[PDB]
RNA sequence: AGCCAGGAUGUUGGCUUAGAAGCAGCCAUCAUUUAAAGAAAGCGUAAUAGCUCACUGGUCGAGUCGGCCUGCGCGGAAGA
């Protein structure tokens, strides 16, 4: 049970993503299915506990946002090049 | 004793003492193990 | 060592003879060498084998927790360490009386070799046992 | 017994009595000689096995005297005459020669428990199995 | 001593170290020495690094190699002027970015492994990183 | 710390003074006298001693565990006193105390003779071996590694001035 | 972490038997007694011996231990 606690993206670019990123909370964002694609903001240390693990790839996530239970999986992820970090996750709505 | 600047403990009994901003290294059984530097 | 779990399982292998035996004695061995684990602890294997738990955890709250199951006079052993022993064969056996024959037999210092339970006492070298 | 001071454990191949190219100066070391130590001995070597590899723990006391206990000879050596093979590990990952069985073994394995520290004689066996298989020998069942 | 067989060209020019790698993941192992800093390195190098990871751990283990030198290095003699065309080829170097995984090994446990690229790091010029194999 | 928030208990007859940062301790045995750091914060205020880090300072803690120790060692010195034990190995190696100068003879061309701090007292029950005495046990460790500067334990034979609770490792010549 | 103990039985385990006996190295990498003890980590023996350590008993009493990402620091750093 990966339960993530995200907000909702307010800019992007080149320059609002490095801005939010240097705050320990790297971006993303949730798409699929036939819904608008939702650019998500969310805590780069919570997930970077979970995403060491075997099964955060395999099972069905729950990211809340809004109050709203969303059942997402987990498509790609950018990580750093030489960094133990992560930079962007492809969420795909399952 | 060695003056490398490198030092590292070479077994158990070494041990890291960092004496007047020198840092050593003392062995109770070999002598030879005793270093400073870096 | 490991977690708390593989410490319980020495306390569930203590407390599963606990409440099915007769007789309780103390032995210590702070200066016994493996010449005592020659004479005391082969000394079991010429009664019934392997089982007679011997061992030694007597903590202030590691066998103190398994106490209040049965034989409740066995909370406040604490220091001068204290090997539990039990007597399955035969209703009031001479196991009390095998550690007090073996005063001489390298048992200096026992824990007072003071024994536990059947008059809910102390310290009494007992003789009204069935032969 | 005593702590100990003076004494050891010696006795390699009990056949031959004064073992001194084996062993030699062991013994010689603290206290003892090698001229009283076959007088002493005499007595129990006809009573058992003779050709042998049996050793004993040479007890040195601090009076000229000195008493000795037999143990029971090894399972390097007990395994070599009861198989029938005069060999024994070289290298045990890389041959298996020995073809004894567990009930082959165990006969004179009672005989081994008199003055080995165990509390059941099948209990025991098994350690003759861990050092069965050290030396290229496989326990038949 | 890697080293190309039968070039387009001699030699070619220097060029710029700019921008980030591109194998930035352990793909064919499961234990693998990503690069830190930023340099070039030669076909010594590469090899000196080898010599001392593949006698730390056995003669056992499967060990790759990602990066390949494939560019040439001039290099004027002693007491020569500047000019009169270029320099002769002299060794190859491998450009290498931060976050290129140079080397990758599986077959072993990962403390031996630990070792092995402890020992490679230190004939190496640019500062590398212990990094494993990560699912997806 | 952990050592600060140990009490020291001081035993009835002998007193302790609290002049500020200056302590003094009145013994049988003898009166050791010590003032410390400002980082320490000393109130006797029982029958023991307990100790505190001063507000302001970092070190306190470290500071407060040091200062224990001391004054842990000046309720033992003027009640008990510590002594030394010492030897002479070697051939030759004669010991001799004429009131309070200690003469040796380490096989050297001139005998040397070490004089001994007030309040310290050593004696030579054996010509072999030396006993000393003492209130502080910093002052007589001073004069018992004092003693041994003079000829230290050789590494291969054990020849020299050596303490009675020392080992010595003793190599060889490596052919003969 | 300290303060008081064990640290065993076989087992000289075989190999060139000069002996490798827990401790030059080849190998299985055992089983019991079991509070616990690895046929063994160091010093020490031609080989034994011995001093200990792991692991386990008691006292004690609370946090301690080993990595990661980093800010500011130290050494490396010797010339007229």
């Amino acid at each position: 049970m990966f339960t993530i606690n995200a907000e909702v993206r307010k800019e992007q670019g080149k320059g609002a993503s490095r801005r939010l990123r240097a705050a320990n909370k790297f971006p993303a964002i949730i798409y699929g299915g036939k819904e608008a694609p939702l650019a998500i903001e969310l805590d780069h240390d919570k997930v970077m506990n979970m995403q060491a693990k075997a099964e955060f790839y395999s099972e069905v996530l729950t990211i809340v946002v809004d109050g709203k239970e969303i059942k997402v999986k987990a498509q790609d992820v950018q990580r750093h090049p030489y960094k133990p970090k992560l930079q962007h996750i492809d969420f795909v709505r399952a | 004793m060695k003056v490398r600047a490198s030092v590292k403990k070479l077994c158990r009994n070494c041990k890291i003492v960092k004496r007047d901003g020198v840092i050593r290294v003392i062995c109770s059984a070999e002598p030879k193990h005793k270093q400073r530097q870096g | 060592m490991a977690l708390n779990l593989q410490d319980k399982q020495a306390i569930v292998a203590e407390v599963s003879e606990v409440a099915k035996g007769a007789l309780s004695a103390v032995v210590a061995d702070s200066r016994g060498v493996t010449v005592d684990k020659m004479t005391e602890l082969r000394k079991a294997g010429r009664e019934a084998g392997v089982y007679m738990r011997v061992v030694r955890n007597t903590l202030l709250r590691r066998a103190v927790e398994g106490t209040p199951f049965e034989c409740l006079k066995d909370a406040f052993v604490g220091p001068t360490l204290i090997a539990y022993s039990m007597e399955h064969p035969g209703a009031a056996a001479r196991l009390f009386k095998e550690f007090a024959k073996a005063n001489a037999k390298f048992e200096v210092k026992a824990a007072a070799f003071e024994g536990e339970l059947i008059p809910a006492s102390q310290i009494d070298r007992l003789a009204t046992l069935p032969t | 017994a005593k702590k100990v001071q003076a004494y050891v454990k010696l006795q390699v191949a009990a056949g031959m009595a004064n073992p001194s190219p084996p062993v030699g100066p062991a013994l010689g070391q603290q206290g003892v000689n090698i001229m009283e130590f076959c007088k002493a001995f005499n007595a129990k070597t006809d009573s058992i096995e003779k050709g042998l590899p049996i050793p004993v723990v040479i007890t040195v006391y601090a009076d000229r005297s000195f008493t000795f206990v037999t143990k029971t000879p090894p399972a390097a050596v007990l395994l070599k005459k009861a198989a029938g093979i005069k060999s024994g590990s070289g290298k045990p990952n890389k041959d298996k020669v020995g073809k004894i069985s567990r009930a082959q073994l165990q006969e004179i394995a009672q005989t081994k428990a008199a003055d080995m520290t165990g509390a059941d004689i099948e209990a025991m066996t098994r350690s003759i199995e861990g050092t069965a298989r050290s030396m290229g020998l496989v326990v038949e069942d | 001593m890697l080293q190309p067989k039968r070039t387009k060209f001699r030699k070619m020019h220097k060029g710029r170290n700019r921008g980030l790698a591109q194998g930035t993941d352990v793909s064919f192992g499961s234990f693998g020495l990503k690069a830190v800093g930023r340099g070039r390195l030669t076909a010594r190098q590469i090899e000196a690094a080898r010599r001392a990871m593949t006698r730390a751990v056995k003669r056992q283990g499967k060990i790759w190699i990602r990066v390949f030198p494939d560019k040439p290095i001039t290099e004027k003699p002693l007491a020569v002027r500047m000019g009169k065309g270029k320099g002769n080829v002299e060794y190859w170097v491998a450009l290498i970015q931060p976050g290129k995984v140079l080397y990758e090994m599986d077959g072993v446990p990962e403390e031996l492994a630990r070792e092995a690229f402890k020992l490679a790091a230190a004939k190496l010029p640019i500062k590398t990183t212990f990094v494993t194999k990560t699912v997806m | 710390s952990r050592v600060a928030k140990a009490p020291v208990v001081v035993p009835a007859g002998v007193d302790v003074k609290i002049n500020g940062q200056v302590i003094t301790i009145k013994g049988k045995n003898g009166e050791l006298t010590r003032t410390l750091n400002d980082a320490v914060e000393v109130k006797h205020a029982d029958n023991t001693l307990t100790f505190g880090p001063r507000d302001g300072y970092a070190d306190g803690w470290a500071q407060a565990g040091t200062a224990r120790a001391l004054l842990n060692s000046m309720v033992i010195g003027v009640t008990e006193g510590f002594t030394k034990k010492l030897q002479l190995v070697g051939v030759g190696y004669r010991a001799a105390v004429k009131g309070n100068v200690i003469n040796l003879s380490l096989g050297f061309s001139h005998p040397v003779d070490h004089q001994l701090p007030a309040g310290i007292t050593a004696e030579c029950p054996t010509q072999t071996e030396i006993v000393l005495k003492g209130a502080d046990k910093q002052v007589i460790g001073q004069v018992a590694a004092d003693l041994r500067a003079y000829r230290r334990p050789e590494p291969y034979k054990g020849k020299g001035v050596r303490y009675a609770d020392e080992v010595v490792r003793t190599k060889e010549a490596k052919k003969k």
